[PDB]
């Protein structure tokens, strides 16, 4: 029973820990986070849960998402001052839907998209991402190309891109900067696993492909 | 005896091209690393099924893999015939995704670069979890493998997706003390329970 | 490819045959050009 | 001792396998040291 | 399995000498053309049947042909064993009828001059219309052929007529890469359902 | 198939150590005379049965002899596997009784000095009166022999008596034309229906 695949794959492993900075990034920033981070939901960024999910080909599951956000003071301020409250509008962007580019990026209203509301002074955000892919399971691999052009990337599904889990500061900027470490936890429930693969032996170098060295 | 994948017979989709498309048989040597044929890319350009690949935007097909190792009884060697479900390959020591010519090898199929890790970061030592038989020339001269529909999508494009991937690997190299002699790997694939919809232009 | 042992014969051989099924039929019997008088 | 014909291959080989019986069980799932991020 | 001629078992005439008369087995080589034994001329001088040939003016007999090719499994070769019904031979490039010594070869039998045309103007390629088996050393090491009475006359003289004619022909020459080695053709003939009348002097 | 001695299955005494004790397999050569293993002296020092030999003053046991000659099919040779009941050996040209080291050979067993007379004054040509099989490598690669209790005493000491004596003799020497190559004689003995009484010190 403990060795059931539902019991096996439902471990809340950290797959994206983004310590994204909360400051007036509109003042002088070039490429970095503008009080928001756009993370495409792929379960392959951290190799523990990745090698847990390279065990199988096809993995249809209801992907429970748990977002634990901890606000720490910035090193520029170098003062504690107490932890201020900060509600976060955590949007999931589905495949095909547009992704935001700013903190006030006009997509955060989410007329079609689904966003949740929570605070930092509240236990972590537990919702359940629906199994949304066009195919009947999550092909974590793709022996093929996403597009019909030759330069399409190998290994990427045009259907298993889960979305973009975009988390911002809906509140305005503070004069005191704060590094918000957002930790993303995947609890895949309702595991429907198919066709087991060997566990990976050689270390990874690229998240997208399965190259070896 | 056949070794149908995970104990189920292939069939049509729930609510002509069954000719055994024998490939050009590869020379098995002592130094032969192994040969992989991605399906239907091994049959994308040959036969009426190969024309159905271009003529249809979507497809579904099972495959009756039959590998033949015609050998003397004095010959030595076992090949892992493994039909990998969805073999996403990798390249050694590079972070780059492998391109068209390293995967879309056509009817001839690709050789194995580092087959011990199965050229994908896994281990071939565990690759007997797969649809798999043995062509150990002591007892088995010809093996066969039955492959159902293996895709999360019910019915998809052939020309930009490989569902199965045959991989014939010499886990034990050839032995006849004339280094190697004859022994071809006659890989014959019959697309069984084939179905094609989406009548469009021949891509 | 033909694979033979290193002690056995390298040059192997093969023999064909033809016969008919029960559905074979013949009409319009004629003198063949296989043989002729001279 | 291994006895082979004088025409066949002298260096013979052998392959092992492992599997379980139906009585195999596992508990206390942990992160393996087979792989790690760096 | 036996291959009784045209699917009928031999028998006595409608209204002792059944010993398997094994011949001196001929060496099969790569350059061996083929060997024919005319019946009962191959058994005219050997055994109690051979004495019955001389002691009787008329005779009838079936023959249980058994050819043995004891070989290694590494040996190569198929012989057409054909029992020709009434093999009138011919000689190459001559209009003369072939004489006694070219036909009455005795127990040893005659070799084949040009066996591709079966030394009679026909073709051996069609000579599988005959009572015929194969001694392909891949699968078949020993063949046998059952021969009934084959003569338009019901019962005739042995010493001036051959009814059947065994012909063991290498359609594929021998292969063991030591050009040829051992492989005898043990041709054993048992006159079965033999019958002899006309008790006269031993001719 | 087994060849149980004189057609009777072994059993317990009328009113644990069944592991197949495989020995160190002897090299069979062309010049190999033959090898004899006296029972239980071939198993006096190996295994839990070997410890039971020392730990018990008296014993009874049957033996399931299994000889394995793993060979190529191109290899040649038949060994007489004979389990002599009570083989009192002899030495050539001496009147002296053979001593400890010529008989108590241990697990490795003794070679044959003059095996044609079976090293006891008899003839090996008649030694097929024995429990006996053939390991003729043409057809038989592995033989086995079932041995009941063979002693006039119902139950006696192991360490000073041999009831059976295996003797694997090349009546025909090995043939592979590379004089000899590989072919071990895997002699595996399982003491079946073993029984031990007389719990004394380990002698």
């Amino acid at each position: 029973s403990e060795t059931l695949v539902e019991n096996f794959l439902s471990r809340a492993a950290l797959v994206s820990k983004r310590s994204f900075e909360y400051k007036n990034h509109t003042s002088s920033e070039a490429r970095t986070d503008k009080n928001f981070y756009k993370w495409t939901i792929n379960t392959k960024s951290f190799v523990q849960l990745r090698r847990k999910l390279e065990l199988f080909t096809y993995l249809r599951f209801d992907a429970e998402i748990t977002i634990l956000t901890t606000v720490a003071v910035g090193s520029n301020n170098s003062t504690y001052m107490g932890l201020p409250d900060l509600t976060l509008q955590a949007m999931f962007v589905p495949t095909g839907a547009l992704t935001p580019e700013k903190q006030d990026s006009f997509h955060w209203q989410s007329g079609s998209n689904a966003s949740v509301f929570f605070k930092v002074s509240d236990p972590p955000a537990r919702m359940t991402i629906p199994f949304m892919c066009i195919n009947s399971a999550y092909s974590v691999f793709y022996d093929g190309f996403a597009g019909f052009e030759k330069n399409g990337l190998y290994g990427i599904n045009p259907a298993d891109t889960i979305g973009n889990l975009c988390v911002r500061i809906v509140n305005e900027h503070q004069p005191i900067g704060f590094t918000v470490t957002v930790r993303v936890y995947m609890k895949p429930k309702h595991i429907k696993a198919w066709a087991p693969r060997p566990p990976r032996t050689l270390p990874y170098m690229s998240i997208a492909n399965a190259n070896y060295k | 005896n056949y070794c149908c994948a995970y104990g189920e017979w292939p069939n049509y989709l729930p609510d002509a091209t069954d000719r055994f498309y024998t490939l050009k048989s590869v020379k098995w040597e002592t130094e032969s690393t192994g040969w992989w044929w991605k399906l239907p890319d091994a049959l994308n350009n040959i036969g009426m099924f190969g024309q159905n690949v271009q003529h249809h935007y979507l497809y579904r097909s099972g495959f009756l893999i039959h590998v033949q190792c015609n050998a003397t009884k004095f010959h030595q060697g076992a090949l892992l015939v493994v039909a990998i479900p969805e073999h996403q390959r990798g390249a050694h020591n590079t972070t780059t995704s492998p391109g068209f010519d390293d995967i879309m090898k056509g009817e001839e199929g690709g050789t194995f670069n580092h087959p011990y890790v199965l050229d994908d970061g896994t281990s071939l030592a565990c690759a007997t979890i797969f649809p798999h038989q043995w062509i150990n020339l002591r007892t088995n001269n010809s093996a066969t493998i039955v492959l159902p529909w293996m895709n999360a999508a019910p019915m998809d494009f052939p020309l930009r997706h490989n569902q199965w991937t045959l991989a014939i690997i010499p886990v034990v190299p050839l032995g006849t003390r004339t280094v190697s002699s004859m022994v071809p790997i006659t890989v014959s694939i019959a697309p069984m329970c084939c179905e094609f919809n989406g009548l469009r232009h021949a891509i | 490819n033909l694979i033979v042992p290193s002690e056995s014969s390298n040059t192997c051989s093969l023999i064909g045959f033809v016969a008919a099924k029960d559905d074979f039929s013949l009409r319009l019997m004629r003198d063949s050009p296989d043989i002729g008088q001279l």
